[PDB]
Parts: C-alpha cells; sequence; structure tokens
C-alpha cells in the first residue's frame, strides 16, 4: 500500500479513489441540500476547460463531502494540502490524456497535454479567523475574508538559477528546487579543475512573481475583546495583481509558518516564528453582495483575458436571464424593488426608492477624451431621530461591494486619502489608500454628516465636482481617481426639525455645499394614528419566529435575484435620453428656477436611473416624471 | 454612535478599521447648574440633545426634596452603616455577589419569546403612549416625543 512518510497518504490508490469521483460524481450535493443538472459536472465541466484551454480547474470541495469514495480523500486534503494537491494535478492530467486517447486526434494533437493542470480547491470548511487558530494547525487549507489594505509590487523570485566562468566560460545553470541555491565550487570548461570563480550572473537566471497583500480580515463572529487584526499573504504566479486593494474577498489557502532574520548581518534567526496565509483560490465576487461595475474595470477585463484567469466577473446563467426578462415585464417592477430593498423596513418607500436609483445611477461618458460624470448620485437625507435613517445605512453597506462606512468626528481629511505610514514590516515608508479611496466605485456610506470638523467637508467639495481627489502633499504628487457615490445622514439642530423655520435653514449645512446635493430626503412625522399601530403591527413581530422568517409576509420579494438583476441592469445597459425628454426636462429646470443649475444635472443623471432599469436603452418621455416628482417629494414634505 | 451597538469609526491616519463593541452603557450626569431649577422645562435644565436622549431607554432623575420623615430613616441607615459593616437586619438575605452572578450567568441563556397577546397590549399602549406623548405638545412635562426607541426599549 506504500506510503508517504508523515502523510499516510498513499500514493497513487487515492488516484483510483479520485478517479472513480472525478469521472462519476453528478449530484449527491443536493443530499445535503435536501432536494425538494442531471448528468455529471465534471466531465462537461473539464471539456470546457479542454477547449477552452484555461486550465485551472478549481474544483469545489465539498464536492467531495459527501460521496463515496472520496469520503477520506476530503479529509485528507483539509490535513495535507501541498502533497494531496500535487497528487490531484497528476491525476487530472492522466485524466486529461486518457480522455484526449478517446476521441482520437485532439486539438492538434499531442502538445496540450503536457501542459500543465492545476488545482484551486476552495470552499473548504467553515474556519474561525485567523487569529483563532492554534499552532497545531501550521499548514492546512484555510478561509478568509475582508477588505484589502494594500498590496506591494511584485516581488521576483528564482526559479532556475544562472552561472558563467572565469574559464572557459561556460554557461551551465543549477535549479533551485528545493529552497536553496547550491553552486558548484568547480568547475565547468575547462574541468580540469580548476579552483576559478563561479560567477553568477543574475540577469540570465528565471523568475516568477511572488506579490504580497496585506489584508484586514474580518472573521465576524467575534469572540471579543479581539480588535480587527491584520494578515499578509503572499498569492503567487498567476494571481498576482489578481486582487484589487479594498475589495472584499473570500480568499482560501495554506496556513504558513516562517523565521525572519532578526540582524540582518548575523545568520541568526529569530525564533518565535512568524505566521501568514499563502492563498491557494481567491473567491472575488460573491453571490449575497452586489457586482462591480465594468468601466472601472476595464484594463482587468482588457488584461487578464491574455495570461488568462479565472472567476472575477459574476457569470449568469441562460434560463434565470430568461427569468430576468421575464420579471421586466411585471408593471410593479419599480413599485416592487423598492419594498424588496428594505425587508426590515416600513413604508418610507421613496427613500428605499431614491436609493433603488442610487444603485442605477446613472451613465459613464468619456467624450472624446475628459468628460467622466460617471453615474455618480449623491443622497442626503435628514429627519427625526429614530427614524432608521441609519438601518438603511447599514443595508446599503452590506450590498454594496466596495463602499466604506464612517462616522462623523471619527474622521479628519487626512483620514479620508493619503496616509503615507511607515511600513514597519520592512521599515519603510508605504502609502496606504484612504477612506475615499478605497470608496472608489460603489457606495461611501456616512453618519452624522452635519457634525463632520470643518476642515472635512473641505474634502467633499473636491469629490462631488470633479469625482476625484487631488492630491499635492508631501511624498506623491498625483491627483488620483475615486468615483463614488455618497449617502449622507444629517440630524437636524432640533433635533424634531419643527414646523415652520426655514428648512433650508434648519438642516443647517452650508447652503451651498447642501444645494450639490443631488436628491435631498427630508422625513418627517405626522403622527398617523392610524400608522403607530401599523408600525407596531410590524415591528413588534418577531416576536415570532425568534428564528427570522417571514419578515415581510405576506409579500412578494426577490431576495438574491434582485442582486443579480441589479448586476445584470448595470452592465448589459447604457441608457441615452435622445429627444423626447429635452422639452419637458427642460421646463422642469425652470419650472424649479421660477435652486441652482446643479439640479437639472441631477434630473438627467437620475433619471436615466429609471430608465437605466426597465430594460430600456432609450429614455421614455414619460419616466421623468416621477423623476421629476422624486425631487419634488422632499418639497411636498417641505410643506409643514 | 455606539448606540447603533456593534460600531465605533476610526478614519483617522493610520487606522481604517471598524471594531466591534458590544458595549452597554450607565450614565451618571448632573442637570445644569446648580440642581434642577423648576422654574426651568426639563430639557433645559438637562443639557443634553433630544438626538442622544431618545436612545436612552430609562432615564431615572434623581431629585432632592427634603422630608422629615424619609430622611430620618436614611440618617438611621447610614448610622447604623457606619456603625456596623452588614446593612441588613430584621429581615432581608443580601446576595452575594458570586451567586448572583452565577444566576444572572444561568439567567441569560434563555432567549424568551413574546406571545399574541402581550404583542397586541404593546401596540395598543404604544399607541396610547405616543399619543399622550405629543398632546402634550408644547412644553412643560415631556420628554417626547415617545419616539419608537421606547416601544423597542420597552
Ligand atoms: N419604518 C420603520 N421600519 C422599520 N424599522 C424602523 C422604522 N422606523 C424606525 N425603525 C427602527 O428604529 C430604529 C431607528 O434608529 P435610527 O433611525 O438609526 O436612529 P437615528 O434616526 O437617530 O439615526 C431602527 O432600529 C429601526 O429598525
Amino acid at each position: 500500500l506504500r506510503i508517504i512518510w508523515g502523510t499516510n497518504v498513499s500514493i497513487q490508490e487515492c488516484t483510483t479513489n479520485f478517479r472513480n469521483f472525478l469521472m462519476s460524481f453528478k449530484y449527491k450535493f443536493r443530499k445535503i441540500l435536501d432536494e425538494r443538472d442531471e448528468e455529471l459536472y465534471y466531465i462537461k465541466q473539464l471539456n470546457e476547460m479542454r477547449e477552452l484551454g484555461t486550465s485551472n480547474l478549481n474544483l469545489d470541495a465539498r464536492n467531495l463531502l459527501a460521496y463515496k469514495q472520496t469520503e477520506d480523500l476530503y479529509h485528507q486534503l483539509l490535513n495535507y494540502p501541498q502533497e494531496v494537491i500535487s497528487i490531484m494535478d497528476q491525476t487530472i492530467k492522466d485524466c486529461m490524456v486518457s480522455l484526449i486517447v478517446d476521441n482520437n486526434l485532439d486539438y492538434d494533437l499531442d502538445e496540450i497535454e503536457t501542459k500543465f493542470y492545476k488545482v484551486r480547491p476552495y470552499n473548504v470548511g467553515s474556519c474561525k479567523g485567523m487569529r483563532e487558530l492554534n499552532p497545531n494547525d501550521i499548514d492546512k487549507l484555510i478561509n478568509l475574508k475582508g477588505l484589502v489594505l494594500r498590496s506591494t509590487p511584485v516581488i521576483p523570485d528564482m526559479k532556475v538559477a544562472f552561472f558563467k566562468c572565469n574559464v572557459c566560460d561556460h554557461t551551465m545553470a543549477v535549479e533551485i528546487d528545493r529552497g536553496v541555491i547550491q553552486e558548484p565550487a568547480r568547475c565547468e570548461r575547462i574541468d580540469c579543475n580548476e579552483p576559478n570563480s563561479m560567477s553568477l550572473i543574475h540577469n540570465r537566471c528565471s523568475f516568477a512573481d511572488k506579490q504580497v497583500i496585506k489584508l484586514q480580515e474580518t472573521p465576524d463572529f467575534v469572540p471579543d475583546g479581539q480588535t480587527p487584526h491584520s494578515i499578509s499573504l503572499c498569492v503567487y504566479d498567476e494571481l498576482v495583481d489578481s486582487c484589487r486593494a479594498g475589495d472584499r474577498i473570500e480568499v482560501t489557502g495554506t496556513f504558513r509558518s516562517i523565521p525572519i532574520r532578526a540582524n540582518s548581518r548575523q545568520r541568526v534567526l529569530k525564533s518565535l516564528y512568524k505566521t501568514y496565509v499563502d492563498v491557494v483560490h481567491v473567491k472575488v465576487s460573491d453571490k449575497r453582495l452586489d457586482v462591480d461595475t465594468s468601466t472601472i474595470e476595464q484594463e482587468l477585463m482588457q488584461n487578464k483575458v491574455d495570461h488568462n484567469e479565472v472567476e472575477e466577473v459574476r457569470q449568469i446563467t441562460d434560463q434565470d436571464l430568461a427569468k430576468i426578462r421575464e420579471v421586466a415585464a411585471r408593471e410593479d417592477l419599480y413599485s416592487l424593488l423598492a419594498r424588496s430593498i428594505a425587508p426590515s423596513i416600513y413604508e418610507l418607500e421613496d427613500v428605499k426608492k431614491g436609493i433603488l436609483l442610487q444603485l442605477f445611477g446613472g451613465t459613464n461618458k468619456t467624450f472624446t477624451k475628459g468628460g467622466r460624470y460617471r453615474g455618480d448620485i449623491n443622497i442626503l437625507l435628514c429627519g427625526d431621530p429614530s427614524t432608521s435613517k441609519s438601518q438603511i445605512l447599514q443595508y446599503v453597506h452590506k450590498i454594496t461591494p466596495r463602499g466604506v462606512y464612517t462616522s462623523g468626528k471619527g474622521s479628519s481629511a487626512v483620514g479620508l486619502t493619503a496616509y503615507i505610514t511607515r511600513d514597519v514590516d520592512t521599515k519603510q515608508l508605504v502609502l496606504e489608500s484612504g477612506a475615499l479611496v478605497l470608496s472608489d466605485g460603489g457606495v461611501c456610506c456616512i453618519d452624522e454628516f452635519d457634525k463632520m470638523s470643518d476642515s472635512t467637508r473641505s474634502v467633499l467639495h473636491e469629490v462631488m465636482e470633479q469625482q476625484t481627489i487631488s492630491i499635492a502633499k508631501a511624498g506623491i504628487i498625483t491627483t488620483l481617481n475615486a468615483r463614488s457615490s455618497i449617502l449622507a445622514s444629517a440630524n437636524p439642530i432640533g433635533s424634531r426639525y419643527n414646523p415652520n423655520l426655514p428648512v433650508t435653514e434648519n438642516i443647517d449645512l452650508p447652503p451651498p455645499l447642501l444645494s450639490r446635493f443631488d436628491l435631498v430626503y427630508l422625513v418627517l412625522d405626522k403622527v398617523d394614528e392610524k400608522n403607530d399601530r401599523e408600525l407596531a403591527k410590524h415591528l413588534t413581530n418577531l416576536y415570532l419566529e425568534d428564528k427570522p422568517e417571514h419578515i415581510s409576509q405576506d409579500d412578494v420579494l426577490p431576495v438574491e435575484f434582485l442582486t443579480m438583476y441589479i448586476s445584470y441592469a448595470k452592465e448589459h445597459i447604457h441608457p441615452i435620453i435622445t429627444e423626447a425628454a429635452k422639452t419637458e426636462l427642460v421646463r422642469a429646470y425652470v419650472g424649479m428656477r421660477k435652486a441652482t443649475t446643479r439640479q437639472l444635472e441631477s434630473m438627467i443623471r437620475l433619471a436615466e436611473a429609471h430608465a437605466k432599469m426597465k430594460l430600456k436603452n432609450v429614455v421614455e418621455l414619460e419616466d421623468v416624471q416621477e423623476a421629476v416628482r422624486l425631487i419634488r417629494s422632499a418639497i411636498k414634505d417641505y410643506a409643514t | 454612535e455606539v448606540m447603533e451597538q456593534q460600531t465605533i469609526s476610526i478614519s483617522k491616519a493610520g487606522i481604517n478599521t471598524t471594531l466591534n463593541a458590544r458595549t452597554s452603557i450607565l450614565a451618571a450626569a448632573n442637570p445644569l447648574y446648580g440642581r434642577y431649577n423648576p422654574r426651568l422645562s426639563p430639557l433645559d435644565n438637562i443639557n443634553l440633545p433630544a438626538a442622544l436622549l431618545s436612545r436612552f431607554d430609562i432615564l431615572f432623575l434623581m431629585l432632592d426634596i427634603p422630608s422629615r420623615d424619609d430622611d430620618e430613616k436614611l440618617a438611621e441607615h447610614v448610622t447604623y452603616v457606619h456603625m456596623h459593616n452588614k446593612q441588613p437586619d430584621l429581615d432581608f438575605t443580601p446576595v452575594e455577589p458570586s451567586k448572583m452572578r452565577e444566576y444572572i450567568a444561568y439567567a441569560k441563556t434563555k432567549r424568551p419569546v413574546m406571545s399574541e397577546a402581550v404583542n397586541d397590549y404593546v401596540v395598543q399602549a404604544y399607541i396610547r403612549l405616543r399619543q399622550d406623548s405629543k398632546r402634550e405638545m408644547d412644553s412643560k412635562f415631556s420628554f417626547g416625543q415617545a419616539t419608537p426607541r421606547t416601544l423597542l426599549g420597552i
């Protein structure tokens, strides 16, 4: 039965064990899912692999668990990841060849088999953070989450060393393999002998690429008293740069322990090993949270194709598409989605709705050059306290892929961009991305906006207009792009803002900044009697069930459908208002003027979101009506 | 901000983190100088904004008006201890903090759920509380408005 010395993983016979599986699986997963696609996954998918030749079969883990056999191999993969992954790689290659010989001549012809096929297992285990982990698990597959603070530039790493001679000279080279380069003392040509120095020429040797991604993890389920830890994961090879800074990422990889020299002169090692993650697989996109835009991605589509890769942009099946294009037909859709956004949150539908358009906001324009008005639409909302105004922030924060959530007074103009901190790992000066730069794309959420210090808010006059930030300070001088929506919460002085008084006075703020916001919500309580009873019916529920179920029920609601819908809407639609709009469009603006020109900008952007929804490449003359009314909605609330 | 629980957000300098504080807060404060002037409305002699007080579910205002009968009892208490270390006699048994902490520990484990009846009752009483808080309308008395956080609070 052979063995491997420490691994209790018998070479081969796990290859058989893996093959009967690989060739025959289908779905036993649904027996765990409980059921309620027919044919097996892997031969089909491995075929797609073989024509596309993308390599990188990423498996699942667990497809294995639960299926027999391989009930064991799952354990053997979680425990002894590297070796087992090497075995599996071999197996998959051989399975390729053996699959080819069935079809005779394949892909012209025998080359593609010798090309390296490798596994990127994912979805492995439910693990608790990083911090929780014992020294008992030094090498194991492990899951992580949480946004990415910074990433170093690519560090070159040896693969095949190179050597030349003083005599004669001869060019031969020793390959690294294990982690040291052992050079022959002497010699080749002459040989001889002779004890002549063997030169190492470092430009002729072959490298691979090792990057290092710092990571701020959220395990959630926080045991306390713990504060967020930071981690460093070294990627490798193709995965390099495949992760932008600020993303929320699912990455899996092998835990690791390495010493780091203390003196940097002496041979001495510091004991007390320093630990890090090796990140075999990254899982950027998610089902539960919304999908990134295309325009922002750009190059990483235009690039990452050439060297190829996997994952990135969320992919959609056909029949579900057939479901979206069906749901679009439903007339109450614009209403429907509005109730579906915040299930817990009751009434106040136009807030839910304006935000609904904040999710679809605008259409991006480059002109010949410059231009760049983006899709950005920005929303302040104020009112009596306990109105859920913060809850929305939480929710939008949860959905929006890249967004970042900031409190008032916990903020400073230095904090929102360009820290230029000391790195302290290398004892170097490294640039960090501020909070708005991270928030670039998607939605920045802001608490207690009224309360920001006077020096702050001086950042926003830059962002709101330019849509970029201009940093001339300190080390590096550049204008860097942050294109981001803003959703700001405000508490009027009252704090009940009260009848009469100038409202425009009663939000506080400088009025110029205040006029700048796209859509400004003012929420108020008319003490409907006749309301509080209904609302209490809503909230005083749960109650039952203790395990939360049927929140808004009975109400028709989409759940994961609305995210793939929203995504789809964003990437595959680019609305234009054509001719029909302009007349009514203008007369609205004048009607308001009879305020400032921004309000117009607002309307044409906000409206195009409406039209972005409903899958219309062109705006109707209709739909600009409510698109105004939303601005007028706050006016029906400005009467008092 | 911490009454949104689960949050602080530090954007300054070398910190972008949002850490989790599950904290409870008890706050002892003194009314505007010198002590609770009754010729002033509530919220006048409490210097604190209404944005914050809506968060507090229970505000115990302890005001002192001299009373000949009671202050005798008090004086008897604070004289009895000092004079003795152990306060209660004839009769009560003070629960030791250790075993008490044990009981509370065994208490936190339950996660109860409301019946329908108590639910409806909560609702109706909430309308009456809202309506009675606002019909108060202008000043004295108050604090209004008995915002939903008081309902959820109760
Ligand atoms: N219409 C509503 N639907 C659901 N929950 C509500 C509604 N109005 C208020 N609430 C509840 O009241 C609380 C609102 O607090 P919040 O509005 O964040 O305070 P503030 O207005 O001071 O920011 C939330 O827990 C929310 O669930």
